[PDB]
RNA sequence: ACCGGCGGACGGCUCAGUAACACGUCGGUAACCUACCCUCGGGAGGGGGAUAACCCCGGGAAACUGGGGCUAAUCCCCCAUAGGCCUGGGGUACUGGAAGGUCCCCAGGCCGAAAGGGAGCCGUAAGGCUCCGCCCGAGGAUGGGCCGGCGGCCGAUUAGGUAGUUGGUGGGGUAACGGCCCACCAAGCCGAAGAUCGGUACGGGCCGUGAGAGCGGGAGCCCGGAGAUGGACACUGAGACACGGGUCC
């Protein structure tokens, strides 16, 4: 597969970067979250510990997939702002 | 309302001067009482959500709200129904941003972005003036503020004139009267959003309304009513104008 | 003296509150011109006002009248057949929200 | 007919229930509310009951009661009977609710056969 | 858990009643009310009181409910000042097309506020410095009340109808104008261009059909109206005669 990124923007008040990206992969299945958030955090040096996928999806007939996902730069700030379910399905904290 | 007062608004019903999706929801943000009035103004959760992107969810947009992140004529406001209207400034000093609200060519609200000096005053159109106690004048202006000024100046505003108010500390640095050759810029009705001078006035009798003729840049004529022409200057625009 | 309409006022004066030339009456709104068809009444006239009515379906036209109650103040004082002019006013009675303001042409 | 009686001490907040019947009960009836009567003609052994030295010719006054179904007495209604009225505070009623008022049933003033409990208050 | 504050009058449902200012549209209120919100101008002085919770004893088959003891507040009550309202006499400062309006000066009356409270830091302490708050006045905003002109069904084997009825004078009542309701004086008001009476039906944006002109419908989504088993009537509140609050038949 290949990861290419199209947009990053900066969020001061949030304190937090957006990433979009797609994910160019024919005869493929869909990739995986780690996969991805390996490659990703491999990609722009980041700490895989503040990196959240915010979701994967595919389409009809094509064969790429487009994909989002945030940074933050502290642990803390990601706690308060995050809601919990997203958390849980991406494997950051652990489920009651 | 067969008992009370409404509290709730259908996103059907919105009103029809907001970007926004009508079908994507069912409820809208019924605005709270405020400064400026329903048809001219738009509840400051959209702008922080769908204008600028800053966020995206209702929950965390109210986060940002609460820590005092932005400032509407240099006063920090954390309630997420409070209406923004027209001539208002949208500041955001940690983002070093600054936007004046302004009707577009269609009545649809927008952000015109502008420099940081231009940022600290407000162009106030005088609504209506009237005896107080103690004699003085009170001016109540088109966004509802008011202010107050002792009997020796009451020569020098009338209805219709425009004050630049510097803000947030409310003070006075210029009157501009209305007048032939005045600068003005259109508010409502079809022709909103066109800007030019005044060139004649008409008067009717029994109340109606009064009417004025605007030539513009290219050299036509225009007529509209008076109220709906904001003076900006004397012969040049005091403030930037799209 | 004035009162926005741009006419000439009554010869003489009056003593009756309702009157807007003498009185403290206030006028604001509609202004119509009418015929008087009855003055019956203690300070009270009828006023018929015809006009045209359009009937899309059969492309003409049908005579349709409008029949108003109004004030009449002693100092005006108009009669049957007299073309007047009368203006809209808070209410003064159960069908009375009218008062006259001028006689345009004594029948 | 027997009646139940609910002795206060105010001096302490501690009360006592005894039950009286008899000739003495028959004393008893007939009175209102608010009226004091000594308790050595009625006939007690109140310093054995309370455990505590009394003063001498110590009279009680009738506060409120209670019939045999469970409705109360009402002091402003005069007589006997039994009634049903709408209210809105006092006794035999408890608003919850801001302007609330609710029909009840309630007794009277004067003591009757019908009468179980009998709350009165020591006098000193 | 209890006292106390705010909300529970929105939202949700249905179309029985209603041929009417119910609805659509243009206007008016100088004849009116408005808790929460925004701006400007001011204020926060001195006293008093009860009670829930809690302890003792209970009554009643239950629904409910009694007596005694003790206590706090942004709970409740007084005094002052500010302030509000009515009427008479002057002056002309404001808006507006036009002042029974606003402003200033005298005079006689009646009504009549507030919680410097709470949280955190620097304070050894003394006191600050932020944050959330309480009361009065002027204006706005929001949500409404009221009024007018015009527009939209069928029946003559329904032709005369109305007597507080139509208008005037003087009052009462209302947040406010008004026969809205009284006392007194007149004989008016509507009608073959269809009154009155009877039938049927919530109104509109719209929807079905047709080349079009037209003809038929108006449950579902939005705006307005009305109702909570039928018929009457009140308490609290800024707002109700209140669908999950109260009273009678
Ligand atoms: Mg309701
Ligand atoms: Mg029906
Ligand atoms: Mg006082
Ligand atoms: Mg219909
Ligand atoms: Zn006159």
């Amino acid at each position: 597969m290949e990861i290419k990124i199209t947009e990053v923007k900066e969020n001061k008040l949030i304190g937090r970067k957006e990433i979009y990206f797609e994910i160019y992969h024919p005869g493929e299945p869909t990739p995986s979250r780690k996969d991805v958030k390996g490659k990703l955090v491999a990609m722009l040096d980041l700490n895989p510990e503040t990196t959240v996928i915010q979701y994967i999806r595919s389409y009809f007939g094509s064969y790429k997939s487009k994909g989002y996902a945030k940074y933050y730069y502290d642990k803390d700030r990601m706690l308060y702002i995050e809601p919990e379910y997203i958390l849980i399905r991406d494997g950051i904290i652990e489920k009651k | 309302a067969r008992k009370g007062p409404k509290r709730h608004l259908k996103r059907l019903a919105a009103p029809t001067s907001w970007y926004i999706e009508r079908k994507a929801y069912k409820w809208a943000v019924r605005p709270r009482p405020g400064p400026h009035n329903m048809r001219t103004s738009i509840p400051l959760l959209y702008i922080v959500r769908d204008y600028l992107g800053y966020a995206k969810t209702a929950r965390e947009a109210r986060k940002i709200l609460n820590e005092g992140k932005f400032l509407v004529d240099g006063r920090v406001r954390k309630d997420y129904k409070f209406p923004v209207g027209i001539m208002d400034v949208v500041s955001i000093p940690e983002t070093g941003e600054h936007y004046r609200v302004l009707p577009n060519r269609i009545g649809k609200l927008i952000l015109h972005p502008i420099s940081e000096e231009e940022a600290n005053i407000k162009p106030l159109r005088i609504r209506n003036k009237r005896m107080v106690k103690g004699a003085k004048i009170q001016l109540n202006f088109h966004d509802g503020t008011n202010h107050l000024i002792p009997l020796s100046e009451k020569d020098n505003y009338f209805t219709s004139y425009t004050v630049l108010m510097k803000v947030p500390e409310r003070e006075i640095l210029e009157v501009l009267p209305f007048e032939k050759g005045a600068y003005v810029f259109v508010t409502q009705g079809k022709n909103v959003a066109r800007k030019g001078r005044i060139v004649e006035i008409k008067k009717f009798p029994m109340g109606w309304p009064d009417v004025v003729t605007i030539e513009d840049e290219e050299g036509e004529l225009f007529d509209t009513l008076k109220e709906y022409a904001f003076v900006v200057g004397r012969d040049k625009p005091r403030i930037s104008l799209p | 003296r004035d009162i926005g309409l741009r006419i000439q006022p009554p010869a003489e004066k009056c003593d009756d509150p309702k009157c807007p030339w003498h009185g403290h009456l206030k006028i604001h709104g509609r202004v119509f011109e009418g015929i008087v068809v009855s003055d019956k009444p203690r300070k009270t006239v009828t006023v018929e006002r015809q006009y045209y009515h359009y009937l899309k379906k059969y492309e003409r036209y049908e005579l349709r009248r409008s029949r108003i109650h109004a004030h009449n103040p002693p100092c005006i004082n108009a009669k049957v057949g007299d073309r007047v002019l009368i203006a809209e006013t808070r209410p003064l009675s159960k069908t009375k929200h009218f008062v006259v303001v001028a006689v345009l042409e004594r029948a | 007919a027997t009646f139940k009686l609910v002795i206060s001490d105010p001096k302490t907040g501690i009360a006592k229930q005894i039950e009286i019947t008899g000739p003495e009960a028959e004393k008893l009836i007939g009175k209102r509310i608010g009226d004091q009567i000594p308790v050595k003609e009625l006939g007690i052994n109140l310093n054995e009951l309370f455990g505590k030295e009394f003063p001498e010719d110590v009279k009680m006054e009738i506060r409120g009661g209670t019939d045999k179904d469970g409705f109360p007495m009402r002091p402003d209604i005069h007589g006997p009977r039994r009634v049903r009225i709408l209210l809105s505070k006092g006794p035999g009623f408890r608003p919850k609710e801001k302007g609330e008022r609710r029909k009840k049933t309630v007794r009277g003033n004067t003591i009757s056969p019908e009468i179980v409990q009998v709350n009165v208050k020591l006098v000193y």
